[PDB]
């Protein structure tokens, strides 16, 4: 089982009939505005928008 | 099909971070607006 | 340093969104 990367990305339109886990995360603020300093190790989620296949 | 407005759907099932169908779409423009301008 | 991302090997998206970079999110921040 992975994490979805759909979820991850923000949306999945399978929703609770994913195989894959919808693990609920929180925005970091920083990086929704374009920078974190805190990179890998921050403690919020910084979501990338490419899509997977 | 938009089977997360149907009552009784979960919205936290399909969006994640707090989104919804509307604060998404919004997400999704930004990403174009600042995307366009860098290299 | 005072700046992880410009290490050899860091990923600069785990920094910076939207595909910015040092360079460019300056720029977008002082316009
Ligand atoms: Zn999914
Ligand atoms: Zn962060």
């Amino acid at each position: 089982i992975k994490d979805c990367p759909w979820y991850d990305r923000g949306f999945c339109k399978h929703g609770p009939l994913c195989r894959h886990r919808h693990t609920r995360r929180v925005i970091c603020v920083n990086y929704l505005v374009g920078f974190c300093p805190e990179g890998p190790s921050c403690k919020f989620m910084h979501p990338r928008f490419e899509l997977p296949m | 099909d938009k089977p997360w407005r149907k009552p009784g759907a979960d919205l936290s099932d399909y969006f994640n971070y707090g989104f919804n169908e509307d604060t998404w779409k919004a997400y999704c423009e930004k990403q174009k607006r600042i995307r366009m301008g860098l290299e």
